[PDB]
Order: structure tokens, then sequence, then C-alpha cells
RNA sequence: GCGAGAGCUAACUUCCGUAGCCGAGAGGGAAACAACCCAGACCAUCAGCUAAGGUCCCUAAAUGAUCGCUCAGUGGUUAA
RNA sequence: GAUGUCGGCUCGUCGCAUCCUGGGGCUGAAGAAGGUCCCAAGGGUUGGGCUGUUCGCCCAUUAAAGCGGCACGCGAGCUGGGUUCAGAACGUCGUGAGACAGUUCGGUCUCUAUCCGCUACGGGCGCAGGAGAAUUGAGGGGAGUUGCUCCUAGUACGAG
RNA sequence: ACCGCUGAAAGCAUCUAAGCGGGAAGCCAGCCCCAAGAUGAGUUCUCCCACUGUUUAUCAGGUAAGACUCCCGGAAGACC
């Protein structure tokens, strides 16, 4: 199952209605869910209730508080997503708010990240993704793995920093 | 979009640097504009421009308070241009530039009724091992007693050319503004003394 | 891929999760892979 | 012997298809186009009403939209001629989703046909508002 | 249909047994439809009740009542 | 009281269980070349020699030289080589007249389209006055193939 | 097809159960041509303008703007 709900400092649940709404210190993130499952605030920490015991209503329990989790754990400190580049001559750039790597292919692949979310670099052959919510978070680092898949024989493209690869190696 | 009317006055050979080019001389005389079109008016927006000129006897009491209201003198032919809203009277001068593909517009030189062979292409047959069919006759028309029918479009004979048709990127190889002239490479639809469309490329590459 | 239109648990790995109405197979070895379609 | 009929009237209802399962709607508006609860009530003439629709665009639809409600169309002799469209695909048109449903429940023949005339179709709340200088009765579904 | 042979426990197949219908049988139903389902038309009526079948609109009559199931348009194409 | 029968030609269109080209997954996938399965029917799918041949074999190319349906699609569209008329021959069978599992040479393919259907083109009337002209686009049709070379780069990869 | 993000049922895991992204010579759109008989017959500009006729001939008849007829021709065309 899914319960307890820890709520620290500048944390605001205006859960009126359909719109769950949460607003904290770093910037206004709402989220959508369902009216026939009940959700408000017990005092000091939170609870996400639910009516029917069957199945369709127990799938939507465990899903709806984790969501809220990632939403309060969003506003509260945030989400950074640490991606590493591999592979001979492969290498990352930023161009105002876009991130240009260049990693192989005759072109230099150039990302333009969305609302609300932010590239940075610190060492030209490390990415690190950060932003509101863990969703576009979550896209976004999948787009810039999207550009060059780790291969089956060298492990050469975009993995997660700590990322274990199997190698096949043929010759 | 940008575009204008003119004539089709023959083609010629000419030269550009070592190289021979057929080009078809246009005079895409000056435009008139006589009616802008706009959204709040008509519910889309282009020009309609006049081309050759009409002798006032000739006109009819309608047109003559068509071009009455926007002043100009009666022309003879009347087309619009989507999109396109100059200032004043349309001249090819600054609208099209040498070197620029454009599209070539007219009505193909019509050839009556022809026959399948001339009209689609298509292989007639023995001039003489048997023959009744010697040459042009198209096929079968058909099957047999499933679509108990023909076809519907089957290529047939029946009146061919004298149709609208669009050539797309073409060169502007010399402009002769004052002489109201234009030289484009290539061939355009339409005998001598027709009517053309020359327009901003459909979709230029 | 091998489509088998008969798909059965081959070693534990194999984990039977449902696709737009179809049975479908998620497993951490490349050739253990099973789908219907 | 039975009574006959007259036609000093023609009564002009106003529908709203906002979040109406579609076939739940359209039976509403052909029974109301045919004749329901029927002037003088009788077949050899048309007795209906004039129903206006509005909100199209807003319409009800089940569990599938995006699969499903395919509008098949078949053109000309079909060398091919055979054209598909999905009920979400009518973002286009969403005035002929409604008038054809409702010309499918309507009867076929002479009068039928002319039954068509009588469904004045519209997306919109208040830009609907075209064919509404005569009466506008408005009667909800249920 | 049921009971068998022949046939591939194929055929709108063939050859018997047995019942019923069509043949010579209109009417309702089964979209349409000899045979299936209901039912055997003396004539007239701008009367009434029912069968099989039905009661969202095309199309007569509950968008009926109650406790459930399925979410695949299954319903509204068969197996290991 | 007759639904012309093989092949060719002409003319097409359609299924996909896809020959090419497009997208993928696995590989006994280093790369390059493949294998195999999945999604995919938009277009494309060469010219000859032999045979009536469809088929098939060969020559020379190709991205590829797909398999099927449409009365083994199409003779009121053409051919008439094959088969199934009358002559004649050979082999064989029959005492014979004749005959075939055959083989061989020859052997008339019927000017006028009424309806539907299809291609073009007009006349009528409608579109709430009689007219000249410019038009939006609901809808519909056409089109849709592909190689090779260079650059990236002698880079990735590979011991080479 | 396939690859993925967030992620429960199943305190883990999962591209799915609710949601979201990407992805084909195919789909819709774009390109070229027809197209308001689109009887649902659309829009815009411009012109002419309210003529005459006894309850004995209940709408015909002069006319406007405009066109047709005829003639001479045409890179239009069988004829139109
Ligand atoms: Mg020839
Ligand atoms: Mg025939
Ligand atoms: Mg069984
Ligand atoms: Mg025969
Ligand atoms: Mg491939
Ligand atoms: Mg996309």
């Amino acid at each position: 199952g899914k319960q307890p709900i820890a709520v620290p400092s500048g944390v605001t649940v205006n859960a009126q209605d359909g719109v769950f709404k949460v607003k904290g210190p770093k910037g206004e993130l709402t989220v959508p869910y369902n009216t026939e499952l009940t959700v408000r605030q017990d005092g000091d920490q939170l609870l996400v209730e639910r009516p029917s015991d069957a199945q369709k209503h127990r799938a939507l329990h465990g899903l709806t508080r984790t969501l809220v989790a990632n939403a309060v754990k969003g506003v509260s400190d945030g989400y950074t997503i640490n991606l590493e580049l591999r592979g001979v001559g492969f290498r990352a750039k930023l161009t105002g708010k876009a991130l240009e790597m260049n990693i192989g292919y005759s072109h230099p692949v150039i990302i333009e990240p969305p609302a609300g979310v932010t590239f940075a670099v610190p060492e030209p052959t490390r990415i690190d993704v950060s932003g509101i919510d863990k969703q576009l978070v979550g896209q976004v680092a999948a787009n810039v793995r999207k550009v060059r898949k780790p291969d089956a024989y060298h492990g050469k493209g975009v993995r997660f920093v700590g990322e274990q690869i199997a190698l096949k190696a043929g010759k | 979009m940008k575009g204008i009317l003119g004539t089709k006055i023959g083609m010629t050979q000419i030269w550009k640097n070592d190289r021979a080019i057929p080009v078809t001389v246009v005079l895409a005389g000056p435009c008139p504009i006589v009616q802008r079109k706009t959204a709040q008016t008509d519910g889309y927006e282009a020009v309609q421009i006049g081309y050759a000129p009409k002798a006032e006897r000739k006109v009819n009491k309608p047109m003559q308070g068509h071009f009455a209201k926007a002043g100009v003198a009666p022309t003879r032919i009347l087309r619009e241009f989507r999109g396109f809203a100059p200032d004043g009277d349309s001249v090819n001068v600054d609208i099209f530039a040498e070197g620029e593909k454009i599209d070539a517009t007219g009505t193909s030189k019509g050839k009556g009724t022809q026959g399948v062979m001339k009209r689609w292409n298509f292989a007639g047959g023995p001039a003489s091992h048997g023959s009744k069919k010697w040459h042009r006759r198209p096929g079968s028309i058909g099957q047999r007693k499933t679509p108990g029918r023909v076809y519907k479009g089957k290529r047939m004979a029946g009146h061919m050319g004298m149709e609208r048709v669009t050539v797309q990127n073409l060169e502007v190889v010399e402009i002769r503004a004052g002489e109201n002239l234009i030289l484009v490479k290539g061939a355009i639809p339409g005998a001598n003394g027709g009517l053309v469309v020359l327009r901003s490329a459909a979709k230029a590459s | 891929m091998k489509v088998r239109s008969s798909v059965k648990k081959m070693c534990d790995n194999c984990k039977v999760v449902r696709r737009h109405g179809r049975v479908l197979v998620i497993c951490s070895n490349v050739k253990h892979k099973q789908r219907q379609g | 012997k039975t009574y006959i009929p007259k036609n000093d009237e023609q009564n002009w209802v106003v529908v709203d298809a906002s979040g109406v399962p579609l076939g739940r709607l359209a039976t509403l508006i052909a029974s109301r186009i045919r004749g329901k609860h029927r002037p003088d009530f009788t077949p050899n003439m048309i007795q209906g009403d004039f129903v206006v629709v509005i909100n199209a665009a807003q319409v009800a639809l089940t569990g599938k939209k995006l699969d499903d409600k395919v509008y098949t169309r078949y053109t000309g002799y079909q060398g091919g001629l055979k054209t598909e469209t999905a009920r979400e695909a009518l973002s286009k048109h969403p005035e002929r989703v409604i008038e054809h449903a409702v010309f499918g429940m309507l009867p076929k023949g002479r009068q039928g046909r002319a039954m068509h005339t009588r469904l004045k179709v519209y997306a919109g709340e208040t830009h609907p508002h075209s064919a509404q200088k005569p009466q506008v009765l408005k009667t909800q579904p249920l």
C-alpha cells in the first residue's frame, strides 16, 4: 500500500475540486487526479484515502500517492539528473539555453529544453538536467539518452553516471 | 504569391557566359490593381489585377462601373492573386529578380479530340501480323462478369489540350523593364499571344 | 524479436506485462524478448 | 373517418449537444424531426419540428473516438476510391458528425431526404444564433 | 431433425429408415430468404385478443423493474 | 431453343502471405556484407535466345527483376501458334470400315451499340428581379519509383 | 511495428492500468488540375431600375441594363 506523506515548510496544498494544486518556494506546480478518491491535510502531515477495495480503486491508490509525493519532493528541494557521455571525441557545450552535443554524427546535435527545465555542463563530458516536474526532467534526459544509446560492443553513448552496462564483444 | 500577367511572345536562343539558353519571351505588361479583397469584405485576402487595354466603346456599362470605382482604364483580362497585397499599380520591376525561380502558368494549346495513343501514350497494336485494330484503338475496356462495369476514370479518347498547366521552377534569365519584358528559361504552356501567369515558386527548393 | 504465438516462462527474469490487448514479454537478456504480433 | 392536418405551425427547437452521448442525442432530434408527439399526427407529410443543434464540437462519445468510430465514405468508381476518417479526426467537421448520425435515423425516401432540411447544426454556443430570428424554444435531452 | 451405411464423423454430396414442412401453402417472424420458427387464407369492417418474434431512431410496442457480469465494440469471424 | 476454349498482345485494377525501396526487434549483430522475424501495398518491378507454350532453362543487366485474384481478367478489343471439323502422311492398333497416348503439313474468327457503364461536348431548367464580370473550396482527381558519385571520412569500428 | 518518461495494482520491478513523448516510402495536410446541380445550389464588385394593360381577353405586351440572331475570322473546334 501507499499512505504516509511528509510535507516540509513551504507546502500549500489547495486541493479544491479536481485541481489538486501545490504551491511552494520552487514555483507553482499543478497536478490533476481523480475526484472519486479522497485527499487532504490531517494536521501536520498528509493522507490519500481510497473508497472501494476491489482493484480499479487499488491501482489508482498507489499511483495517486506517489505522484503527490513526487510533486511534494519537487517544490521542496527539486529534481536533477546526472548524465555521462562516453567514447572517443564525444563532447557537449552550451548555446544560451540549448545543449549542444558533438557525438560521432556528421552534424552537431542541438536540444532546446521546454519550460521550467534547465541544462547544465560541469566538465564537457558530463550533462546535468534540472527542473520542477519529475516527468519533464525524465523525458528531456531520455531524449538526450536517445541521441545515442550506449552500444552492446563498447558502451559508447549517453549513460547514467553510475550506470552498469553488459558488453557482448565480437572481435 | 507575388505574381503578374503577361503575353507569351516567342522563343529564342540566347547566351549567358559560354552556354546557349532556350528562352521564352514574356511581355509582362503593366497591371492595374483594380480590387483589393480583404477578409473584412470578401472573407479571404487577394488582389484583382488587369491586363490588356480595352477601347471604352467595347466596354459594357457594368464593367465601366467596376473600373471607374478603382479609377483605372478598362482592361479585358481580370485575375486575382491570393495573399499578394502591393501598393500602387503592379509592374515586373522589383517584383521579379534576375535569377529568381518562377511558376509560369497558361492554357495549353488545344488538340481537340485525341485518341488513346496520343492522349494517353497507349501502344495500340500490330501494324502487320493480322489486324483490324492496326495501331490506335485501346485494348480491353474492362474484365468480365465481375465489375460488369468499366472503371470510372478509365483513360479514353477525348478532347486533349486547352487545359490550365503550371510549369514549376523556371529561371529568370533576363529582365527588360520599360520594355516591360521578361526572359524565362524553358517553355511556358500555351501559344504565342496567349495569356500567361508568372508567380513566386509554388513551393521553392 | 521472436514472435511466438505461444509465449511461456523460460527463466526467472521474464516479466509478463500486457500492452494494447496482446501478450508481451520484457526481460534482461535480449534473446528472451517474446511477443505475439 | 380518422383525423388529418393543417400546417400554420412550424416549431423551432434549440437542443444543446454538450456532453450528450452521440446516438442518445441523435435519437431525440430524429424523433422531434419526424413527428414524435406529432401536431395532427400524420405520416403522408412533415409534421416535424425544425431542430437547431448548438455545441456540436462538445458532443460525447464513449470508449472510442480515436479507435472504432470510423466514417467510411467511398468516392467515385472505387479505383481504391475508399476514404475513411476517425471520429477524433472530425475536428474538421463537427457539424457533419451530428448531421450524418441523425440522417442515419430518418426515413430514406423522397420525403425522408426532404427532412434533412429541418436539422440545422452549429459547433458554437452564442454564434449559432444565425438561423435564430424565428422561434428559439429550448428543449433539453433527458 | 433423429438413426445408420458410403465419403474425409467433407459437400447445398449419395443411398436407406423415420417424423415434419416445401412440392400443392398464402399470412407473421427470421434484413433479404421453398424447406427453419409461429400459424393452415369462404367473403366484408377505418373493431378486439394473442403466437413466434419483438418494444433507442429508421420501425408497431417499457430509452421497463431488481441483483449481478464484461470494457473487448467482446457482443457483431474457428482451433490447438 | 449455345455462358467461344490454351497462349500471346492491348488495356488495366485489386489482395498481401512484400521481390525492391521505407521503419523496426533479435542475431552465431565489431565494421562492411548478411540472416531472421515484425510493421508497411506509395510507387516500382529490364531487354533478349529456345519453345504455341503458360511455366522453366540459358544470355546480359538490375534497387528489385514478387506471388496471387479479377469467367485459369480482357476475342460484340486484336491475333489464331497450341487443342477439337472435313484433305493427307508416318508410327501403332484393328481382318476391315476405321481408330489414338500419339506425331506431322494444311485448313472462312460474323461493316452499323438499343440500355447500363466509361471518355469527351452541348441543349434545358433550377439556384425568388433582369444583367456583365471576379471568386471561396465542401468535395474529387492527378502525382507518389530509384540508382550512382562526392563530402563528412580513409573518421567510428577493426589485429589488420 | 517499435523505442521510451512518469507509475500503481504486486512496499521491488514494469513504456500501461489512468496520463505523456518519439516513431515509416503508408494516413490526413501540403504540390498540380477539376470543382456551388455543394437542389445545402455560397461570396464580392458593377449596372439597369419600379413601365403599360375597362370589374369583356385573370397576366401578357413596349422596354432598360444586357445578350442572341446574322456576317468575316481564329495557335478554338466533329457539331455545338
Ligand atoms: Mg505501334
Ligand atoms: Mg468479351
Ligand atoms: Mg474443440
Ligand atoms: Mg472446352
Ligand atoms: Mg530493413
Ligand atoms: Mg510525433
